[PDB]
DNA sequence: TTGACTCGACATCCCGCTACAA
DNA sequence: ATTGTAGCGGATGTCGAGTCA
């Protein structure tokens, strides 16, 4: 009956890893390859394809009564650049295998079982003779409009490997494999309109389109055989000065709702790394682009609204379902639904979504205590009901702090609870070692053992003492 | 700490031939295993690493 | 075409006392 | 004898698969 397709929490934990590894990878690919197209010695060759008519196109007047027509004026420039490129580059390969393209766990656990090295001048010969497969003809693209002197980003859509595939065996529909796998590009361009203030988004090689991506773009895969090996999750861009921003908000249709349960970014641990890895890329100071850039993204993040289906709504950022309502939060109150939501599959059924920051989050006495709290009906297993309170219902608690000779005040059981830096005295410290509560007590000062989470971690002790445990505990192999 | 000759494939495979990442990364991540946690602790360190190379 | 629903086996969060042995 | 030592999880969530409208 079950031939359970599934593998175990380790398996789970590996992917989560090799996929978070893969990531880095790929940006600091993007990153270098960045760097080799800002070369300079490419510049002043590629310029020379560029007639002065086109420059002048690309760089128009300022048009004071109505800047659209400089902007119109820049578009025709880009779409004959884009022309010249397709002369330019003659011989356009196929990737080999399947490229810079998403590669399954099955295909990665296989890879190890089965290289031209490149280097930097090789790509330059290639670009500058034109041969290459589709990544190396975009990149060629953007270094060309870079040695006009504009500010043209490289966009790379990573794909690595999916982390929440939990399937043991994965395995690929073969019809229109290659087909369907370059439907849609890895590499693409963006440019920034200094009149429109916006980026404009082209794809010179596949798709051969130049767009203003609003709600919509003609690069973000669909339906479900093209998106197996071109699965939209993170969108980088690089800029000319060794920017590096997570532009994903833009391509996604829904970024908060279907996108966002396929980035490492679900979770707070994820965001917090992929900031860092982000400020790890990021060598340039923000300029105020930068902030027309995050308006445009805020203004995107509140007209997302609610989505047009139920699984959408599971773990939403600002969005839950009624039903998905622990059974210890509750609602503001007088706070109500910011939305509903068409039940696809039912007549007339409807579901009520409420804003998440609308939902309070309750705890019972014991639980704030653990958090260092203290305050100013449910089923609960014996039988008990479960008061639960609110968060501002409570204060901070304040324990009474130590005394002249650095007496620690304590519980039934000889030791003094602290699950919070909160409750620890002013005047106290906590020293958490298994040997803390040997030293102390070989020291014979007053102290009280922490329970930290019957488990003693360690001690408290006045801060006058503190230069001596330290040194106590340094010591312990001659107590 | 990482020896010099895995670090040279790193820093050509990543540079110049990426398609060839995914076996790479299958072996190089099966010979060190604290590189586990030090990528979840400490990715800059990585970064600038492969940078300087 | 797609989403809702159910079901299978994992996780994840949150919540010392009796008896024997040398 | 007596002290040291050793033996006994529910509400909720996640994803895969299969099924239905």
């Amino acid at each position: 009956r079950t031939s359970r397709n599934c593998s175990s929490n380790e398996e789970r934990k590996r992917r989560k890893y090799f996929h978070m590894l893969y990531l880095v990878c790929l940006m600091v690919h993007g990153f270098i390859r960045n760097e080799w197209i800002n070369s300079k010695r490419l510049s002043r060759k590629l310029s020379n394809l560029v007639p002065e008519k086109v420059f002048e196109l690309l760089h128009p007047q300022k048009d004071e009564e109505l800047p659209l027509r400089s902007t119109r004026k820049l578009l025709d420039g880009l779409k004959k650049c884009m022309e010249l490129w397709q002369k330019h580059w003659k011989i356009t390969k196929k990737y080999d295998n399947e490229g810079l393209y998403m590669r399954t766990w099955k295909e990665i656990e296989m890879s190890a079982n089965n290289f031209k090295t490149l280097k930097r001048s090789d790509f330059l010969r290639a670009v500058s003779k034109g041969h290459g497969d589709p990544d190396i003809s975009v990149q060629g693209f953007v270094a060309m409009l870079r040695a006009c002197n504009v500010n043209a980003r490289l966009i790379m859509s990573c794909q690595p490997p999916d982390f929440t595939n939990m399937k043991i065996d994965t395995s690929l529909n073969g019809n229109n494999a290659y087909k369907d796998m370059v439907k849609y590009p890895i590499f693409w361009c963006e440019v920034w309109d200094k009149f429109s203030k916006k980026w404009i988004t082209v794809d010179p090689v596949n798709l051969k389109t130049i767009e203003q991506v609003r709600l919509h773009s003609k690069l973000a895969p669909k339906g479900v055989a093209c998106c197996e090996r071109n699965m939209l999750r993170y969108v980088i861009a690089y800029d000319r000065k060794y920017g590096c921003r997570d532009v994903t908000r833009r391509y996604a249709q829904w970024m908060n709702s279907k996108v966002r349960k396929r980035r490492i970014t679900k979770d707070d641990f994820g965001e917090k790394w992929f900031r860092k890895v982000i400020t790890a890329l990021h060598h340039r100071k923000r300029t105020k682009i930068d902030d027309y850039e995050d308006q445009y993204f805020f203004r995107r993040d509140e007209s997302e609204g609610i989505p047009d289906s139920v699984q959408d709504l599971k773990n939403h950022p600002y969005y839950v379902l009624e039903q998905d309502i622990k059974q210890t939060q509750i609602v503001k109150p007088g706070c109500k639904e910011c939305g509903y939501l068409k039940v696809h599959g039912k007549v007339g059924k409807v579901l009520k979504v409420y804003a998440k920051r609308d939902i309070a989050d309750l705890k019972s006495a014991r639980q704030w205590y653990m958090n260092g709290r203290i305050l100013k009906v449910i089923k609960r297993t014996e039988e008990e009901d479960e008061r639960l309170y609110s968060f501002e219902d409570t204060e901070l608690y304040i324990p009474p702090l130590a005394s002249a000779s650095g007496e620690i005040t304590k519980n039934t059981f000889g030791n003094i609870e602290v699950f919070a830096p909160t409750m620890i005295p002013g005047n106290c410290c906590l020293v958490e070692n298994p040997v803390a509560i040997k030293a102390a007590r070989f020291l014979g000062v007053e102290f009280a053992p922490a329970v930290t989470s019957p488990v003693l971690s360690g001690i408290v002790v006045a801060k006058w003492l503190r230069e001596a445990i330290e040194t106590a505990i340094d010591g312990i192999e001659f107590i | 700490g990482l020896t010099v000759e895995d670090l040279l494939s790193l820093r050509q495979v990543v540079s110049g031939n990426p398609e060839a990442l995914a076996p790479l990364l299958e072996n190089i991540s099966a010979r060190y295993p604290q590189l586990r946690e030090h990528i979840m602790a400490n990715p800059e360190v990585f970064v600038s690493m492969l940078l300087e190379a």
